[PDB]
């Protein structure tokens, strides 16, 4: 079980049961960022210090898809479902098999929508999703 | 309308097919069972093409099918297996004497001499008359091997056993000992032995010492694999301290053939196979030389013309890796690997010139070794 | 019905009946962007979370045209019609035939106007239109 | 009607009615090249692919003429006509009679001009013309 | 079945059913090159290393044809078919019978077009085709 | 043990157990180059200097093979193994017996792939492999 | 409410495995038919033999994309093993007597079925 | 060149064998009596028909 | 109409089959195992002269 | 037979097209229903008219 080379052929992402397939080119196709800073250091006028830790365990994820990808169809159906009035979680979770690095969430929600650009060639479609809780998994294989 | 089959034909079956992989020689499986529809004393040898074509012999008989299944099971597959009829008599009227068995063998060559390997199985195991075959396969350009199923090989002191009574005296047979119910000669002989092409570069399988069979299991023992295979742990291979045979041991989960199919103390099977290939190639090329040219005159001019054949076969063989690379091992100095000497016809009298039989050409070899054992020392200084 | 390669020769846009023909070069000639974000996540000082979904289903579209295009004439007539005092919808709708991706609106309005630059070569003319409702069509052929 | 040997005595080129006669020596005296690439393949980070096809059907042609050729006079008159302010098409079309290979255009325009080098011997004069559409003819005789 | 000498009389190429016949002279008449590099090694400031493997299994092929070759006619028909609007795959596959070396693809597309040069002698016509997947065949006869 | 003349008959290369046999003609058939420069000298505006030494001990190797070589078969199997998803090291090591000059590596990876050119004669096939560590052996016999 | 057992026909022969192979067969037949009708003639040599082999070598490629063929990995070990191989007989040796029938020898193709999932197992060991 | 004659290969073995041979009789021996007819002797030519394909067979053995 | 309009002096212009060719304008006949009595063609093994009359019918298999 | 099954057939959320209706066992199994020899012959006479269907579903009759 040697720590093999990194490859996109071992990263798996699941969005409400079905997989994510059509991804745009680039070094950043699925990016997750935390909500706020972990903490804040406050230093007074005398030199003492006090650290404050937040309770906000939330994250956002950005997915970049080609204009022709079944995940794009699934997401554009979910967006219309939200616009109609129905509101549900559709859990999303992704992981790398080489080092067990990644995370999972229980209830996400569509936060942004892509811009439909036609132009002369294909263009990215970026979706931004937001969770209320986000649990990373500890990479046990280093 | 009309079906698509009017112009094509596409099937879909579930079987296992293996590549053709032409080879050097074909083996022979001789026993007592006869089908009487093709093999009854009129065709003592019969050909085949694949396991599908095997219909005459029973698909569950112990001799033919239970060995041919292993034979046709190598990852590259051999072709045109040959089935024999030789010892259709049950050894003899008096089994104590092998005189009937030798005569039975003498009557199967005349029908056809195309096989190179002899494998008897499911019968004739350690039978006293079988020794005649050991007498008969010598003074003959073939290889015959016997896979005994059980014997006192585990005791390196007995002498009544096959490999014990004949041990280092015979140079053209080997014993593929195992336990019962495993047809083993077919697994490697003519399944891996056949499917080797010596005319290509670096295709010299000098070892045959680390090779996997088609489908078969391992035996057991650690210091008992010295009585069998007669192999010393480190120094070498001692003929006195064991019987030279093969067992297909495993060391990891990897099961493989062991001892390299020896026949005497240090006479390995591949050294026999390569020389037999050289001989059977020179004979064919000589035959293809009287048939193309009209006549070969009885002078030096024609003598060098006949010498041209070995002088090319040796060149084609040194490329494969059977001949040494022009370096004397004693010193590493220069020494020719192979030399061809041609007698001078200038002096041969007319009396022996009228026989139309040429004098003899001589050729010198230098066998190319291999590796079966390694030594490392690993001195640590800290 | 294989998902053929993308091409601008299969994208169709209709602006108040007539087609759009003269488009400038580039990877982005017709771009539609939504009004506001789909939602907003609010995380309190304790760690709980609440998501809020907007009712604003509106969009804007940007069209880039050459200085010599009949669509430019149509748009510059519509602009003068609006300036005079008349106010109407002129529905706009566009779609891709390869994947049925795109959208439609019922009543648009001219929001921006191009800058007339002459210079030494041809320059783009960008028009920005805005709708009160925008219905995307779900890409059914992936 | 056997496919005869190639020869420059069967190639015909017409530039605004009159023929082209004075051509410089070389294996390339009339060369036409397309505007841009036919298409573009885009492969994402996952392994999927999407091909994009352009709508740019345009071409350029380069003609090499001796310093003494009536076509040179015609072209240098057309150049001055363009410089004066008049702008017209002057269709150009060329073909090979042995295999019906070649093409035609409806409205060309002078794009480049030659360099007047005198020196000790004769030098080439290269003209570069550009069309907005270029229709090749399919070689029907192979 | 000895590994015979190499010869162009044993190489077979098939382009959408029909064979390729008219090929120009040279040591390189049909050349296939992969899309991108197989991988990338990244070495950090400390000395550790990490290898990254791509999922882009795509290739391009370049074919050089004489001005009089039926394959040229077939390709120039396919190019016009693409320009009209039709988009299809036309699989291409080529192989050497001496060593089973070569490859195949399922759906190609014309990417480049040749330059029609007449000149005094015959000139090459180069076509560049691109696939989204390319499967080489393992040379089993060495 | 005199320093004998150089010869290709004393150079041995091993690639994952088996030897390398089929090599193209030329003065450069197996070439290894280091990753980056050993160091960097920085001289300030005053005249002082500071040298910086890198920790990147990595190398790449280029092997040129004939179109008919068993090493080509081995490498084209390893490439497909990597494409499938399996990732392993396959150590490569080479040395000259006349002076003990050469090097070894523990875990390599296929980085480039050759171009399948058929043409009229045989052409080179170049493979580029990359390691994360590369240990040269000190030439002890000068 | 949903269908169950996956429409088996024997112990472990599922319906989709039959459907996919029937599709492969009925596709290769159509493509072979569309090959004698486009080209005039297919010669009786290796040149024409590989031309006929070109059809299965494309249908298998188009099928492995769908998900019917295994992904080039031996399940026993996870080591490398080709998913599909196409073998073409050599016409170089076939005598004239059987060459006059105008019926080509047989091409052979090897598969590797791509499995699925019908059942799952979880263990959930709790330590407290 | 057209494709009517076989390509100089014996189908039985794939060995070398001429596709077409032309044999010309020798006039050196023909007597004057038949030389006065002004009708030449006969030239002989040998062919080798080039086959085609009307049927195909595929096997498609699946291992799973 | 198709037999005439072939030029044999060109390369690769040998229409050895004439076995897969479309007419100008005409329709198909009908039958599946009756196209063996006519055209005397065995399904797989070959073409037997005894089991049918050798003729032509212009069948269709697809819409072709 | 027909409508009470075709209604279900055309009721899938994506719909199939061009359903095919048969006539095969118009005889009530056979003169002697104990022997299926009439049924096989009935089947053998329906392919020749048309071979385009892939699936066979008998219903409302011929049950067990």
């Amino acid at each position: 079980m040697a720590m093999k080379a990194y490859s996109m052929l071992n990263v798996t992402a699941t969005l409400d049961g079905r997989r994510v397939i059509g991804l745009m080119d680039g070094d950043d196709a699925i990016t997750t960022s935390p909500g706020v800073d972990v903490g804040t250091m406050l230093v007074g006028a005398d030199g003492s210090w006090l650290f404050s830790q937040t309770a906000d365990k939330s994250a956002t994820v950005v997915i970049k898809l080609k204009p022709n990808s079944p995940t794009h169809r699934q997401l554009t159906e979910k967006w219309m479902a939200q616009r109609a009035g129905r509101l549900v979680g559709f859990p999303f979770d992704f992981i790398d098999s080489a080092s067990n690095e990644g995370g999972t969430g229980a209830e996400f929600f569509i936060q942004k929508a892509p811009d439909d650009s036609k132009g002369n060639n294909a263009v990215v479609r970026e979706w931004t999703i937001v969770t209320g809780e986000w649990t990373p998994t500890i990479p046990t294989l280093l | 309308k009309l079906p698509y089959s009017r112009v094509t034909n596409v099937t879909l079956t579930r079987t296992d097919n293996f590549p053709t992989r032409r080879g050097f020689g074909t083996q022979l499986i001789l026993t007592h069972t006869a089908v009487s529809g093709q093999v009854d004393a009129t065709k003592r040898t019969k050909l085949y093409a694949s396991l599908a074509e095997v219909e005459a012999d029973y698909p569950a008989n112990t001799s033919v099918y239970k060995a041919a299944l292993s034979a046709f099971s190598q990852n590259p597959r051999p072709i045109r297996l040959k089935v024999g009829y030789a010892a259709t008599p049950t050894g003899g009227d008096d089994a104590a004497k092998k005189a009937d068995f030798i005569t039975s063998l003498g009557a199967i060559l005349n029908y056809d001499q195309a096989f190179y390997q002899i494998t008897l199985d499911a019968a004739l195991r350690d039978q006293p008359y079988l020794d005649g075959l050991v007498e008969w396969v010598e003074a003959q350009p073939k290889i015959a091997m016997i896979d005994s199923n059980a014997a006192g090989h585990e005791d390196p002191a007995n002498t009544t056993v096959i490999a014990a009574r004949h041990k280092g005296t015979v140079e053209r047979t080997a014993v593929f000992y195992h336990t019962d119910s495993t047809e083993y000669l077919a697994a490697s002989m003519a399944a891996y032995m056949s499917t080797r092409v010596f005319d290509d570069a670096n295709s010299a399988y000098t070892l045959k010492f680390k090779k996997a069979p088609g489908v078969r299991a391992i035996d057991k023992g650690s210091a008992v694999v010295t009585a069998i295979t007669g192999f010393v742990e480190q120094t070498g291979q001692s003929e006195s301290a064991g019987h030279c045979a093969n067992t297909l041991i495993d060391i990891g989960d990897q099961e493989f053939l062991v001892e390299g199919s020896t026949l005497t103390q240090n006479v390995f099977l591949d050294e026999i196979h390569a020389t037999d290939w050289i001989i059977a190639r020179t004979e064919e090329e000589m035959l293809s030389l009287f048939l193309n040219n009209d006549r070969v005159p009885f002078t030096d001019q024609g003598m060098q013309q006949l010498a041209s054949v070995p002088r090319a076969i040796m060149q084609l063989a040194a490329r494969a890796g059977i001949v040494a690379l022009d370096l004397n091992p004693l010193t590493g100095a220069y020494e020719p690997a192979y030399t061809i000497t041609v007698p001078s016809v200038f002096d041969i009298p007319e009396s022996q010139r009228k026989a139309r039989i040429a004098p003899a050409i001589q050729v010198r070899f230098r066998y190319a070794g291999a590796v079966h054992y390694s030594v490392i020392n690993y001195t640590m200084t800290f």
